[PDB]
């Protein structure tokens, strides 16, 4: 009942037969849309 | 890449959501080489750039859009000695002799 | 993909892939890696420590016949992107390197 | 002691504790972190580099 | 009857229910008695 | 080859090896190393700091009786290559360091 134990179990499911060196589409000709942008913590130095 | 990491280090934890959604925003210090004209230094305006992208998976695997043109400037510090003027990123498209 | 994760799985599986192993045939046969260097760009020469920096993508090609598959059992799969730190790797190094920094700065796919 | 091995090993069975779970209870409960900075030492300031180093 | 049987038969026998993560006292009240002392090599610097 | 994963998992096969024992037989025997340091390179000497730098291969050779096998029982091969990780090694190291590092750089096999 306790979120603990629900995230428990959901993590025991979405790893169960999980791949992480397999690109993540379900299928083949689909692409991966990786949104991408930067954001700046400071200009350490311009040498 | 000039000497520093090509990629990514620090490795945080990733933000994951019920539909499948990942977020990840991992911290990173680059050292990067821009090329320096000191013509009117010092009075001068630096143009320097930084170019990302996957290293092994073409357009047809993997591709960039971008989150937004601007790069952020929320969370900034000062540095005192440089004023950004503007930091944009900009979608580019390429082939090289290595790969087809 | 399911069929990639399936095919992914096999190759490296530690049961049957040791990848500590030259992938040689017929006992003493060698294997032949094809070597190319790409200059990005000459970062630096530090004459007074007598250094030259660079930054170069460094080609390496070789055969792996552990490391096959049939297209037709694999929905026509031609080529998959393994890591480089879970298959055998020729160790070509810089040898005359300056600071002891032998290997890759990478390891891409 | 035996008995101090005895929790130690219940209390981080690995099979009844996973360490990746923020303690919430009470569903969207949130887990409430006191802070406190205790200065031992005020190593150095580099004005220079504009770094403050301190334990 | 060899060494390297005995030895190996010792370290299966220690490391059989050890735990490293606990003070190893046989009574709570026990206080580990640790000798502690220092052989410098050398003085590298003096900033 | 097959034969040379066969040969390797049979020698590290934990159920008759293990690296924490020292491999010393007829009781109070012990091990005989032989050292010879190879030098690559006097990079530099730091006069200021009194620091001499070199580049060097630390050649070790021993004994290990636990590491045998038969030739004809494995296609006739004279000689593996081990990970430094998995066996036994002696430890030797450079005690009039400067800086505080001690052991070889990479361990090679
Ligand atoms: C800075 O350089 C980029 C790439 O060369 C160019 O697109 C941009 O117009 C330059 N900006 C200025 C102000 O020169
Ligand atoms: C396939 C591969 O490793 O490509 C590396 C070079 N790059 C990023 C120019 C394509």
């Amino acid at each position: 009942e306790t979120r603990a134990h629900a995230e428990e179990r959901l993590l025991k499911k979405l790893f169960s037969g999980y791949n992480k060196w397999s690109r993540p589409v379900a299928n083949i000709s689909d692409v991966v849309l990786v949104r991408f942008g930067l954001s700046i913590a400071q200009l350490i130095d311009v040498d | 890449n000039a000497d520093g990491d090509f990629a990514v280090t620090h490795l945080t934890k990733a933000h994951l959501f019920h539909d499948g959604r990942v977020q990840w925003t991992p911290p990173a210090i680059y050292k990067s080489s821009c090329s320096i004209d000191v013509t009117f230094f010092p009075f001068d305006q630096q143009n320097c750039t930084m170019k990302f992208g996957s290293w092994t998976y073409d357009k047809a695997k993997i591709d960039l859009v971008n989150m937004h043109s601007r790069v952020d400037q929320l969370d900034f510090w000062e540095s005192g000695e440089w004023v950004i003027v503007d930091a944009v990123g900009t979608y580019n498209t390429r082939k090289y002799e290595c790969c087809a | 993909t399911d069929t990639e994760e399936r095919l992914v799985e096999h190759l490296l599986d530690p049961s049957r892939y040791n990848k500590l192993i030259r992938p040689a045939t017929n006992g003493s046969e060698l294997v032949t890696v094809q070597l190319m260097v790409s200059l990005a760009q000459l970062i630096s020469v530090h004459e007074r420590e007598q250094i030259m920096t660079t930054n170069v993508w460094l080609t390496q090609e070789w055969e792996d016949y552990r490391l096959t598959w049939k297209p037709e059992e694999f929905d026509n799969m031609k080529k998959v992107r393994l890591p480089s730190k879970h298959i055998w790797l020729p160790d070509v190094v810089l040898y005359n390197n300056a600071d002891g920094m032998y290997e890759v700065s990478f390891y891409s796919n």
